[PDB]
């Protein structure tokens, strides 16, 4: 997205290169056992490649398994506040 | 203590 | 007619002098000192515009015969979708000019102008998500060119805003949050309310364990809440005739929410 | 003094900034009138879901209660050439499963059974020709 | 008719000597001196023509022995899109000669004969974006080519039409800006008008708190709004047989508005 | 009085010579010779814009008596979505040439005649991506037709939008990349600040390992917050009267951070 963005299980990812590629898509290379560090691959001369690591902002210094962020995500949901 | 009118600090204001 | 008068007075408004007021400030004045860009951020209800009238309301502008004034604080509020021409034309009129057709750079180069002939310290931008995003290089702008320091006060939207530009969120770090009211906080400001705010015949005694269980699920420690709860009852009261607010007419107001 | 909304929430998400602001800057009452979507979208956003929490609700007639508004369409809106006594425990079972306590169903049940009665000659309704309007449903 | 004598009075005018009005009189009279070219800003009812023609009302034209009349200020309003010949037209005939079927360059020429014939020390161009764009360059020859300064008055567009061309910015650098009433002003003002203008053989009491709120929002500071609607009140009040402006027939009146 | 100058002082700005300031002086003044067309990357804290600031003010305005002054290296800044005469506009008024009304191909032929005339070698453009995608078909032609070393300056963005085209990404191609400060470099410039910018009378120890935890973690590398955070403790020391900062009010500024 504009800015680096990357948005995954309503975690929003920035990292090191990633402004510079915006509008394009990009292989999110991620761990279920924790979410706060994504590896970012892109697509080169039909050659995939490394790009970057991208880390949840404000809580880079946490763990959370998909797990956790999917059902916390539900209890939000259902109680109707912002995520 | 000091509490204010909204419309005196607007009567009051430049 | 006393409870007509009443009735007049109590849907009108006020500033309280309160811990989380004080806190802005001397906050505020420290970076208007010292001319550091920041932002102001918390919850809908927290009285962040209120907290900000008290500071414009503070540092009156200053008159010298037939000068331009000089103004040490600017607080402006943007229209929805806000274009780069729409807030030089706010930042012109209020200090008091008025603006004539032009092009963009026509309104960019006035503003700066008069911004600069008014001494501006500081500009306050509340609902600062209202800006589009473009608008945001003009305010870097202000910022780097002028010595201004730039507030933005908004909620936690605008968070989500600022962090899709790397340029407005390296610029616009240093921040202070407002926060609910708890414990002591809650309970110490329910009696600032009856003796200050409400003026009622008699105590209603408002902080007591019985009256406490009502306000608190009520109002869940927003100020903005606090202040409507107990006007409305103020008012509902008095068209019945009691000198007071007590259980069951509180109840009867808290269960609108 | 008061600026009342109907259907809500046709509105726009970016337009409630200029209601907000309105309800805000001049001493004007803003009330807004919807379903339970219309809290949906509200939720959507704390500003707004803030200055518009106290909520009055309208529910469905129930017991007593729609046994007695039964009388009133019979005896001030109908009017009938003579009594088809609604509130009669087999018209009212009749009503009942028809209308579901809704009275924009009431209103609309007792006038296609009321004009059913009066053009096939009828000077009040019965058993069957209402059971013939409420199988529409 | 004694009734008929006070209607006839206050439909007039009057001017009063606001603080606004010594200062730029005070201002003017260092450019005069010094023969330094100068512009005046305001918005348009904050009271610039009056007092321009209070300052042209002091410093009247002289006439000693065997001389021409000495003028030392003139003031002129352009009409609009005034032209170099109707500039030039103007100066001549508020000097009081008459002119006779010249062409442009002929106007020109005898205008500055009698700008240097009358000794003017000073030319006060009211609406002075009047002025179609190529007339400054006629403006600029009177103030470099004689002993001349020009005041060009005007509202926030003045500004706009000299930001257009070098040339005249230049010349016309410096300024002094007229401002709207406010705070204690605003209060000693209306009890100026009240004694100096209104003269009712009662009081009104208009510093009274109660009605200084309906003023203050029936006028938003601009003096001119202020004595219309003073005005307006004694004479609709003194049609009725009143003896007083009072609250309800004064929020007669500023509802119009 | 001693306090006031110390406060005045570090509300002020200077440049301090380090490695990632003289590593790009050393790189521009190669494509400078070699007219070579390139980019400035890197992050929004990074002092970018100070060190071409400090490369501008090494070659200055050359003179000779009646001519047009020699001017090697050209540094402008454009406004949001900047067009074609927008551009043009600034080149010509930073050559000091004053810009009249006209249409874009006359703008384009000044702008082209003014670069040949002061003898530009290098235009180095800020905030590249403020222009609009159809200007830099008149960048890429200044660049092909003078022998003009033009430089882009600007963040990631800049690299997504120039993706977006072939014809400027190819022109464009040489990079240099500004990055962050770690290990030795961090704790090395910390110690410069301290001796060369703060002046402090009692010296604060800040490359001590309690220090650096605190500066590391709230600076993360950049030389933008290093310089901000190290002001706001010194103007909050000198102001409650310590000679040198302490750990205790270096970690309330970094808690706003
Ligand atoms: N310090 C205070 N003293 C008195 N009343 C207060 C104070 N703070 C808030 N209030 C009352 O509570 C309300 C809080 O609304 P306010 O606009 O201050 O909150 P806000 O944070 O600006 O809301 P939002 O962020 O959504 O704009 C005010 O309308 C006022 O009536
Ligand atoms: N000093 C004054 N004393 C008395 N009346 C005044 C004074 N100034 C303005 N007024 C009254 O206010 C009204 C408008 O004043 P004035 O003509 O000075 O406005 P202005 O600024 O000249 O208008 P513009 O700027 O559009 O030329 C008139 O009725 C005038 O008599
Ligand atoms: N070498 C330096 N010496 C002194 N101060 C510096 C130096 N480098 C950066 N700074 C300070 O860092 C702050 C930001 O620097 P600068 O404006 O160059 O960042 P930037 O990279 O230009 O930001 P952007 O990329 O958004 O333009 C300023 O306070 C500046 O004075
Ligand atoms: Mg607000």
């Amino acid at each position: 997205q504009r800015g680096g963005c990357l948005q995954f299980q309503n975690l929003m990812y920035r990292g090191e290169y990633l402004a510079g590629y915006a509008g394009e898509t990009v292989n999110l290379r991620f761990d279920p056992r924790d979410i706060t560090t994504i590896l970012v691959y892109r697509q080169e001369n039909n050659q995939e490649v490394f790009l970057t690591r991208a880390h949840a902002q404000g809580l880079e210094t946490e763990q959370l398994a998909l797990d956790e962020a999917e059902a916390a995500s539900r209890r939000l949901r259902t109680a109707g506040k912002t995520i | 203590i000091e509490v204010w009118d909204y419309e005196q600090l607007r009567e009051e204001y430049g | 007619e006393w409870l007509q008068a009443e009735i007049a007075r109590l849907k009108g408004k006020s500033i309280v002098p309160l811990q989380q007021v004080k806190t802005l400030h001397d906050w505020l004045d420290g970076k208007r000192k010292a001319r550091k860009s920041c932002r102001v951020v918390g919850e809908s209800r927290t009285g962040k515009t209120v907290a900000c009238d008290a500071y414009r309301y503070r540092h009156k502008p200053q008159q010298e015969a037939g000068r331009p004034p000089t103004v040490p604080v600017v607080y402006i509020r943007p229209h929805q979708k806000c274009g780069p021409k729409d807030l030089f034309k706010k930042i012109t009129e209020y200090l008091k000019y008025r603006v004539t057709k032009g092009t963009v750079s026509d309104f960019r180069d006035r503003t700066i102008e008069v911004l600069k002939g008014c001494g501006v310290e500081m500009l306050i931008i509340d609902e600062a998500d209202r800006l589009k995003p473009e608008t945001f290089a003009d305010v870097r702008d202000i910022a780097e060119d002028l010595g201004i320091a730039v507030v933005l006060v908004g909620t936690d939207r605008l968070d989500a805003v600022i962090k899709r530009d790397e340029q407005v969120l390296e610029r616009f770090r240093a921040h202070l949050r407002f926060g609910k009211l708890s414990g002591e906080d809650f309970k110490n400001t329910v009696e600032m309310w009856e003796q200050m705010v409400l003026k009622l015949p008699v105590s209603s005694n408002l902080k007591s364990k019985e009256m406490l269980r009502i306000l608190t699920s009520a109002t869940e420690g927003y100020i903005g809440r606090l202040d409507e709860i107990l006007r409305e009852a103020a008012i509902r009261s008095l068209s019945r005739g009691l000198k007071k607010i007590d259980k069951a007419v509180l109840q009867e107001v808290a269960k609108e929410y």
